[PDB]
């Protein structure tokens, strides 16, 4: 009963927050995050198993505005369905206080939606984690400054250094805290850190990647809009990995 | 107020006074009336500043989602059709003439006009505002098709100045936007520096003959300046 509806078990849990949370490892495919000094980048598993499919059609990202990317893992269609009203967000914001939607602020907007739904019976949980990024200005000096938050199922809402999510994610991320010892990601360089996640998925994947496995996104100091980065500059990421 | 869009080979180009006005007086001698739309789409707004501005914005705000769904750049007659549609659904509540203009790679460069009423015509110019009255004229023997980004950029400052000096409701300074594939290009001339103004042209140097002394013959000469 508990097992079917939002409400609490005698242990304080709520069980359909659990279930939507193996509907992300489910779908089968691993993500990874990371923030150096001058950008934050996104590498996703680009999976197009059939033959007869076309792969410019298949994609993880998706721009909310020009200046804000995400990257959806889990249940594909559930995260289509949050890409639109994030995207009605930030042009009501938009309306509202006629000044662009900051990252931050959007990300706190759709954990309130997902809240909404561990609360109220009647509508399913979506069964994804939503990762946003985007550079975000200080109010001192205006510097702009690159940031990654991740939205889960039950409503929270956090920030990182850098994250993986999805199939394994658990030996990609010990292997991130290994790497962070060494030194720390907001001194790297986008050559370094891309270094650092490109062998992160491979060592969880156990397998080797070529630039049509991968699809990557970034947002940088120097161009704001988030962007997918070309093959060829991929290419030349995994080539000075496999040297290394 | 006086506005205009022009085409040209491979473009438009945009132009306006900056005179904002009760009346009698003068408000704000250096508004902007060239609004952005998109990229490389603006308008020209004519009639209530306030009307003006937030259909302006509502048609940017729809623009933009637009572009984001479809992940291409949009064309000029969808930004059109949507400042067609709520100058329309709003006609008994609004003073408002819009001339809508810009370039996109199917069509070229395009303009369109949409008067008071809420009617939506393409056309190679466009004039809108007080001022326009002035220019029909002007254009009926002047303008030609095919003038090159640097004439059309020219002859629409003129065509402004010859409208301000005779309209008391236009004045101040001339802005333009040349849109063509490229980047966009502004443009703001100073009054002191206008290509047409009556206050300099030769023949209106001297002064109508309306005070001349008293005299012995009705022969009419010159204006009395001094005191008998």
């Amino acid at each position: 009963f508990d097992k079917y509806i939002t409400v609490f078990s005698p242990e304080g849990s709520l069980y359909q927050v659990e279930y939507a949370f193996k509907a992300v490892t489910y779908a089968g495919l691993l993500t990874v995050a990371i923030r150096c000094k001058d950008a934050v980048l996104v590498f996703t598993q680009h999976n197009v198993p059939d033959r007869l499919m076309r792969p410019d059609t298949i994609t993880s990202l998706h721009n909310i505005n020009k200046d804000i990317g995400t990257c959806i893992t889990g249940r594909a269609p559930d995260g289509k369905s949050l890409v639109q009203k994030a995207r009605q967000e930030a042009s009501e914001y938009k309306y509202r206080y006629g000044s662009p939607i900051p990252v931050s602020v959007l990300a706190k907007r759709v954990a309130d939606m997902a809240q909404v739904r561990t609360q109220h019976a009647g509508l399913r949980l979506m069964g994804v984690v939503m990762t946003f990024l985007g550079m975000e200005q200080n109010d001192a000096d205006g510097s702009w400054v690159p940031q990654i938050y991740c939205v889960d199922p039950a409503g929270w809402c956090g920030s990182y250094h850098a994250c993986a999510i999805g199939k394994k994610q658990i030996e990609a991320n010990a292997f991130l805290e290994k790497k962070q010892k060494n030194a720390p990601f907001h001194t790297l360089s986008q050559k370094d850190a891309a270094m650092i996640a490109l062998a992160a998925l491979q060592s969880a994947l156990g397998a080797s990647l070529k630039a049509t496995d991968v699809e990557v996104g970034r947002c940088s100091v120097e161009d704001h809009c988030f962007r997918r980065v070309p093959d060829e500059d991929v290419e030349e990421w995994l080539t000075a990995l496999a040297e290394a | 107020t006086t506005i205009m869009a022009v085409a040209f080979k491979g473009g438009v180009v945009l132009a306006a006074d900056s005179r904002t006005s009760t009346g009698t007086y003068v408000v704000n001698r250096a508004s902007n009336k060239l609004t952005k739309l998109a990229e490389k789409i603006y308008c020209c707004r004519s009639g209530s500043a306030a009307d003006t501005q937030a259909l302006a914005e509502q048609t940017a705000n729809y623009l933009e989602s637009y572009e984001i769904d479809t992940s291409k750049p949009v064309n000029v007659t969808t930004a059109a059709n949507i400042f067609k549609k709520l100058c329309y659904m709003n006609k008994w509540n609004i003073s408002a003439g819009i001339i809508v203009a810009g370039y996109d790679p199917l069509n070229g460069g395009s303009v369109y006009s949409i008067p008071s009423g809420g009617s939506c015509v393409k056309l190679d110019y466009a004039l809108g505002g007080s001022g326009s009255i002035f220019l029909y004229s002007f254009f009926d023997a002047n303008y030609k098709t095919g003038m090159s980004k640097e004439e059309c950029v020219c002859f629409c400052q003129r065509a402004v100045a010859h409208a301000y000096s005779r309209d008391g409701s236009s004045g101040g300074l001339i802005r333009t936007i040349a849109l063509h594939q490229g980047e966009p290009e502004d443009m703001t001339i100073p009054w002191t520096k206008t290509p047409y103004c009556m206050e300099k042209d030769p023949k209106y140097r001297d002064l109508a003959v309306q005070n001349p002394p008293f005299s012995s013959s009705a022969k009419i000469t010159v204006n009395q300046s001094r005191s008998e």
